[PDB]
């Protein structure tokens, strides 16, 4: 029903959004490892 | 009354915006916000908003392309195409058109505006065609008025008396007062003959504001050149509107549909990449939402949910759901509000009680035949598959409300011939001549059931049917609301109808006991039952709904006997014009028939087009008056199912 898709909706948004920010701070961890890969090699 | 379920889909953002589209297509179904919890108030796009203030743009330069161009707002099958497209083919016939009306305009007051001035400055300037631009005189021109010339050259004799050329040659239709003198001595002059009241010939334009032979040649050519223009104009109009007011029409029924899904597209709630729509549909309709959502891209949730319960349906739309017997009184039911979807639909005792105190109210056989000859016309009409114009009355009609109309006066005219012959009277009294009716007085043929002529045997049997005929739908009425008050759980409204009928009960009991006829023993009790019911129900509710209610009520019952009154009334009416033009007819020369037979059926349809109206309106007004108000049928007027339109 309405209520009921009103719930589904807020938790779908809930989870894809938290699914989407924790991928993203995995992607600024292999941009770390990257840099340090790099002036590690150049060093 | 419909069952009107809710009905629910989702799905994502331009998922739901192509199955809004569908449910555009198949708009049976109409909509709801639902914006407030945990969602997003779904403002779509600025890009979105654009888009639709373009189109929105394109639909409004549409209709004002139709309006110059003097079509209306016909709808028809829609032009799909792309938005540039259609506003490159929109624009070209309305920047045309537009061009058109603009030189047809100023060409129309360019003509109005010579013809307005044209043989006076001509005499003007053939009258001043020595000084027209020397620069020694100014000329004041004045078309002034009749011939009271001393008035004026009163201040030419103030001025230069043999000096100062001021006279009004011809062309009467206005005086062509020039006086020409000088500039600075005529420029005083003619302030002074202004405050004697004079006005210089300074025309818009060019034609009071250049020398006057050249505005005169020119004048005379724009009047010798603007009737061919004016009709070459209004011939490559015409030329232009039937070539393109089919494509204007597909245009502004596209633009009409991606106007509806855009603004619909507002009444959405966003879920940050999902979307979802909630309404209202009838629950015979399940199977047509259920097919349109076979059209979905995933075949997303319809959820047919329930409709509210007694209580709290408040926005939930309403329809009628009646029988197809009974479908041609919808516009006559829908003429009120709506009711309080979970009230008594009262548009069956329509058919069942308005025709049949209609009946009473005309039993006029020759009107009746009238009437089917209208009928007939507005059969053919219907026929025809025209609109209904009336220009004078304003009244633009379909073809649906008037086949409605149509039905509803054969069924009318069923009911009214057959009282018609219960009252023995066809056009008037044409038993007069041929005695149809059978009286003890005149036997003529068989026995009238009413001679519909004296009262003396029938005015109490007519007012104790009227007065039948209004109880029972008063009683009826009390009941209905008595029922939808125990439906609804509110005795409040439960207890007022009981002992509303209680009262009403025990007023007619005491009535018919001591103001109509003995035997005061069986309807005593009945009588203080009666009473005893109103005070117990007055206790029981403590609303101060008084002995003014009941006998407001009481009025309302007792009113029922109008349509008695008007009937014999329009029988007494009908009856004393057929007599007197019968009488002078045949009774006075027996040869003056034809003209007498025409002046009485003048009177007769002077008089039926003078009271059939109101005859016809107060049986209609009678039962709104009281089926509807005994019932209530006047709380919140109802929420319309507005579904989506594709308006075609």
């Amino acid at each position: 029903g309405g209520l009921g898709l009103i719930k589904s909706l807020a938790e779908k948004e809930k989870q894809l959004l938290e699914r989407l920010e924790a991928a993203k701070k995995e992607a600024e961890e292999r941009v770390k490892r990257a840099e340090a890969e790099a002036k590690a090699l150049l060093e | 009354i419909a069952p009107m379920e809710k009905l629910v889909l989702a799905g994502p953002k331009g998922r739901a915006k192509e199955l809004l589209q569908s449910l555009q297509q198949a708009g049976v179904v109409h909509l709801e916000t639902l914006r407030p919890e945990a969602l997003s108030a779904y403002q779509l796009s600025p890009e979105e908003r654009a888009e639709l203030r373009r189109w929105e743009a394109v639909s409004a330069g549409a209709e004002h392309t139709l309006s110059l161009l003097g079509l209306e707002a016909e709808p028809a099958r829609p032009f799909p195409e792309g938005l540039e497209a259609a506003e490159k083919a929109l624009s070209p016939i309305q920047a045309h058109a537009e061009g058109l009306t603009r030189q047809k305009q100023e060409l129309e007051e360019e003509l109005a505006l010579a013809q307005a001035y044209l043989e006076p400055l001509e005499r003007l300037a053939a009258l001043a065609h020595g000084l027209d631009k020397s620069p020694f005189l100014r000329v004041i021109p004045f078309l002034l008025t009749e011939k009271e010339l001393p008035l004026v050259e009163e201040a030419l004799r103030k001025a230069l008396e043999d000096r100062y050329l001021l006279a009004h040659e011809a062309y009467a239709g206005g005086v062509a007062a020039l006086v020409v003198v000088h500039r600075k001595e005529v420029d005083q002059a003619k302030a002074a003959l202004s405050r004697a009241g004079v006005a210089e010939l300074r025309l818009p334009g060019a034609l009071g504001e250049l020398p006057l032979s050249e505005a005169a040649r020119r004048l005379k050519e724009r009047a010798e050149a603007a009737p061919r223009e004016l009709s070459e104009v209004r011939q490559h109009l015409a030329k232009l509107a039937r070539e393109s007011a089919s494509t204007l029409q597909s245009l502004w029924t596209r633009a009409q549909d991606e106007v509806a899904r855009l603004k619909a597209l507002e009444e959405l709630a966003s879920g940050r990449f999902g979307f979802a729509l909630l309404g209202y549909v009838p629950v015979k309709a399940k199977p047509k939402v259920e097919e349109a959502l076979a059209r979905h891209k995933e075949s997303v949730v319809y959820a047919f949910e329930p409709v509210d319960e007694h209580h709290e349906a408040d926005r939930i739309p309403v329809v009628l759901d009646n029988p197809p017997w009974a479908k041609p009184f919808e516009l006559l039911v829908s003429f009120l509000n709506t009711p309080k979807y979970g009230t008594f639909d009262p548009t069956p005792v329509v058919p069942v009680f308005f025709p049949f105190w209609f009946g009473m109210i005309v039993g006029d056989i020759g009107y009746a035949l009238l009437f089917y000859l209208v009928g007939r016309w507005l059969s053919g009409y219907v026929k025809r598959n025209e609109p209904l114009v009336i220009d004078l009355f304003a009244l633009k009609l379909k073809p649906q409300v008037i086949g409605k109309l149509v039905h509803i006066l054969n069924w009318m005219v069923f009911w009214t011939v057959v009282w018609g012959v219960i009252y023995g009277e066809f056009f008037g009294t044409f038993l007069e001549h041929l005695g149809v009716f059978g009286t003890p007085e005149h036997p003529g043929l068989i026995p009238i059931l009413i001679h519909r002529i004296d009262t003396a045997k029938t005015a109490n049997l007519l007012i104790l049917l009227s007065v039948a005929f209004g109880v029972v739908l008063v009683f009826f009425g009390l009941a209905l609301r008595a029922y939808l008050g125990l439906k609804h759980r509110h005795m409040a409204h439960f207890w007022e109808g009981v002992g509303y009928l209680g009262g009403l009960v025990g007023v007619l009991a005491l009535a018919a006991s001591y103001l109509g006829n003995l035997q005061a023993g069986w309807l005593q009790g009945l009588m203080y039952l009666g009473f005893g019911v109103f005070l117990l129900a007055v206790l029981m509710s403590r609303i101060w709904l008084m002995i003014p209610e009941i006998f407001t009520q009481a009025g309302h019952i007792l009113s029922h006997i109008r349509i008695y009154a008007v009937g014999a009334a329009g029988g007494i009416l009908a009856g004393l014009l057929t007599d007197v033009g019968f009488a002078l007819a045949e009774r006075l020369g027996l040869l003056g028939v034809l003209l007498g037979l025409l002046v009485a059926g003048v009177l007769h349809l002077l008089i039926l087009l003078l009271t059939t109206l109101g005859h016809m309106l107060q049986p209609i007004r009678l039962l709104w008056v009281e089926f509807f108000t005994k019932f209530g049928f006047y709380e919140e007027n109802g929420r319309p199912y507005r579904p989506f339109k594709s308006v075609r």
